[PDB]
């Protein structure tokens, strides 16, 4: 009687905040002592349909990790949706009577909601649907903060990067704020400004935000701060002015940065982040990368399994 | 004042010049069964307004709701063999399906087959919307295409 | 009549539902004079018909002419206060002026600003209507139809 | 003051029987006569959206051998309506002046009626529009209908390959429809046969045209033999499996013509002609569509000139 | 002996007052006033390299009615410059010969004081490089300069749309900077509001110059309407959500201008001015631009030739 159990994995706004806490407690537990054995026979597809190295992958590594067998697709094209021209519906409509679950990721907006109304009793997780959500980062973001942090509220984060794209930010902000302690302070472009569909709530969440144009103002204050690449191909041709990176972190602006304050980049980072960075002691977006892994993994077993597991 | 319908649905009170398109936008068309729209005419209540009054056609609550956006305050007479027999509110609801078309176009609800659906909810001065499918909430005004 | 008024066109035999077109393909709707609907109402010749209620005000010309294929019944009944006079008849000039929806996509007369112009060789059939820029003679029915 | 002077040169069905005899004359008498010290002044550009050789070489020149010279432009290439960005009338609303005359070949059609909307009063000529008209390429060849039978009236003429798309053979079925007991000879595929209702004009007369099996058989009757290149470049779809001619002309199947008939063709020729039809007492689509020269002058002149004789 | 002869046509920020008005009289004295027997040797070439319909037609022809010739090329397509390979000077030393005169019309600016580099005596053109400069494009609207309120000193003028790139009014606030008492109206976005370097060579007289608000407040304030075609075509990415005027031009609001303004436009048009603006007692860009002819002309001649009157 899991709670996530035969759940389905899609906007981080349709679950709530002592939600989470079950995959993360799931999660501690394996990154202890683990079960490739857990999640036999399951099928997954793994069908993205859109490009991805770190999102697709570590899924496929934590499904092939605990014994779940998968074949899905990299590219969205050499199948029947692609050439044939065929619905998303049908496509989703029949991979579901072949597989338990599907994991997908789509170029347009809550494509994943799409499934779902194709996919009923078998459990839809979405990698992203468009610049809407990624409620799948958020996830590791959450294993890190909590992780290299102690507590999990009572704290300041900067975000800082495309917002108004950022799949990563819109699900991990909105759920943060639904915390007792967080303080919201976002960096942005004049453009690139964080979707208001998450904006607003905070207030009334009594969280506050504001908007600053500096990395060492909010320097010793943020203890984390989370960087965001620019959804390059996911852009109108008007919003392209502001299309580099109008902010791009260095180390010397490390001077009084806090202690357990690090940089968390959802990756790839495109040019906002240095390399000499990586050498540094905030340097995680990698180590806040091989996460998911664990997040992913612990996530897939829940869904999975009614009975908790172990 | 239009005449006495027998038994169907009518709207007393509706927004003038709004009474043309709650019904244009509408299948209020489609429908065969006779109708008498009566678009600029006396309020009595009010001053000014617009009567709509199509017979044989029930509307139990779903459409009746939906027009807590368009007419705020309105009224459904509705009458069921020449006499008056309706309590009938147009509530805002919780989301109105199948109906408007989306403004972002990325968002993946209208590309396929599936219909649409926006979430309903009171922002400020005004009312806003978010379509489920792409958790985005846009103005209650700039969801049409113009 | 009945419920006539003074001064204000009214449009009868109407083909079945074509009337709601005269609100939103004409915009006529966007006055503050009367405007008392009833489509869908029985009549004594073929099937059923549509009218619209006008007040202090009547019909034009190119509304005459925009009448013919809309309408070959289409009694247009310009009442001088309560007395029917301009019972005027649906016909469309031989010219043809910008108000159309051609069908040869080619005739680069689409993507381009332009004056909707066609023709309109008036036979005992369909109020057909030859190309004016392309000459090519097709028919209303589809041009018009949707 | 003559009737074919200043007109639009658009298309043909709604002028009179007297015009083109009027500049046909015309053309008998500049067969070899050539009057520099006349129109030296009325510049003229060459205006060519589409591809066609002749009347582009055939038209620009008489521009240029009627005492004067030719501008426009091979292409809508270099031209501030497409890369700039422009309708196709602004460019003639500041066109009418400078190039006083100025001929149009549209890949659309209508597009005469519309240059010729935004001129004023300076004099057009639109020789070919989309797949609908041509004024130009018919007379030249009422040239060649003196050339082997002289008179034009009663005849029995030939039209094989495309015949509804076409700009140029439109004029066919609508000139002379109005002309005096002429027999219709069509040969083309059902929707190409060309449309009956170029064919409904001719009802307040109702004279001769039909369409009956293959050129085998329709050549001992023939007086006329001029086919039409089929449009391969402007079509649809909807019917693609008929790119060939079907019927094709070859000495083999021609040795059974009248007596006086002739080979001629709109111009370009691919299969509609055979090479070995180069030699044949008939084959005159040599002569017969190179008339543009002591043709076109013949126009070119009489729409441009008061009370001028010849 | 004069002035303007002889002079290398590039940009117009160097040469005095009394040139323009030279050559300007010239137009109105060539209005309607052919003379063949003249230059009629000098054989010209029209070498396009970019795309702009008048310039390119309205040339080329007064090329040919002031009697003679022109060669040229539309595009830089079927030339030994870079299929064979070749610099834009090598062409050009070869080039001073054949067609003692040639316009050049470049893609790219600077270029004309290059091919002026590589000529060595014979006269050159350049109407238009790049988006810098451009000579021919307004001496023919000064022309409408007399035609719409004659002198040509003290005024109130004003320029929508892109101002900053366009190599066409780049020569406003430089050949009137330095002429009497005029008031400077600008209307274009803050990069494109013209730079203030080309108004800083105007601090030894501080004269007029300014800009603010909508072209609805600014209308019943102007003695002179010349807008300008937002150079879609040429510009930097870093700003690409500005590909409309802004500000345009419809009957609606122009409803307040002074008297005896018009409106006028660089052409090609697209949004600037509406369709509607045809039917106006100001609506002048149609013949506005249009000088070509009683334009050009006059200059065509006054630089290829001695001691001459007219
Ligand atoms: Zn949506
Ligand atoms: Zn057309």
């Amino acid at each position: 009687a899991n709670p996530l159990y035969q759940k389905h994995i899609i906007s981080i706004n349709d679950l709530s905040r002592d939600d989470l806490n079950l995959v993360l407690a799931t999660a501690a537990k394996l990154k202890a002592n683990p079960q490739p054995e857990l999640l036999k026979h399951k099928v997954i597809a793994s069908c993205f349909f859109e490009a991805s190295t770190r999102t697709r992958l570590s899924f496929e590594t934590s499904m092939h990790r605990l014994g779940a067998s998968v074949v899905g697709f990299s590219d969205s094209a050499n199948t029947s949706l692609g050439k044939k021209g065929e619905t998303l519906a049908d496509t989703i409509s029949v991979i579901s009577t072949y597989v338990d679950a599907i994991v997908m990721r789509h170029p347009q907006e809550g494509a994943a909601r799409l499934a779902t109304e194709f996919s009923g009793n078998v459990p839809v997780l979405n990698a992203g649907d468009g610049s809407n959500q990624h409620p799948t980062q958020t996830l590791l973001d959450l294993f890190t903060i909590q992780e290299t942090q102690g507590r999990l509220d009572n704290l300041h984060v900067a975000m800082v990067g495309d917002l108004k794209y950022g799949r990563t930010v819109h699900s991990l902000t909105q759920a943060l704020a639904k915390f007792d302690g967080n303080r919201f302070y976002f960096i942005a472009p004049d453009a690139l400004a964080m979707p208001q569909y998450i904006l607003d709530m905070l207030d009334e969440k009594g969280i506050a935000w504001s908007l600053h144009s500096s990395i060492e103002e909010v320097m010793a204050e943020v203890d984390i701060l989370y960087m965001t690449r620019v959804q390059k191909e996911r852009l109108a041709p008007s919003e392209y002015a502001n299309v580099k990176a109008q902010f791009v972190l260095r180390a010397s602006d490390l001077h009084n940065a806090k202690a357990n304050m690090k940089v968390l980049h959802p990756l790839p980072r495109v040019d906002e982040i240095a390399t000499d960075v990586d050498k540094t002691p905030h340097a995680w977006y990698f180590q806040q990368a091989g996460n998911g892994i664990f997040a992913r993994q612990a996530l897939l077993a829940l869904v999975l399994n009614r009975d908790l597991v172990l | 004042q239009v005449e006495a319908i027998k038994r169907g649905t009518v709207i007393d009170h509706i927004p003038a010049q709004i009474g043309f398109k709650l019904l244009s936008l509408f299948k209020l068309t489609e429908t065969d069964q006779r109708i008498t729209i009566g678009l600029n005419l006396p309020s009595g209540e009010m001053g000014r307004k617009d009567l709509i009054k199509i017979e044989n056609t029930f509307l139990s609550e779903d459409q009746v709701d939906q027009l807590a956006l368009y007419a705020p305050q309105a009224t459904v007479n509705r009458i069921d063999n020449y006499e008056v027999v309706g309590k009938s509110r147009p509530s805002l609801p919780e989301r109105i399906d199948n109906v408007l078309v989306c403004p972002n176009s990325n968002c993946i609800s209208h590309a396929e087959p599936v219909s649409s659906s926006f979430a309903v909810r009171k922002r400020a001065n005004d009312i806003a919307l978010k379509c489920k499918y792409c958790e985005k909430e846009f103005s209650h005004n700039v969801v049409l295409a113009n």
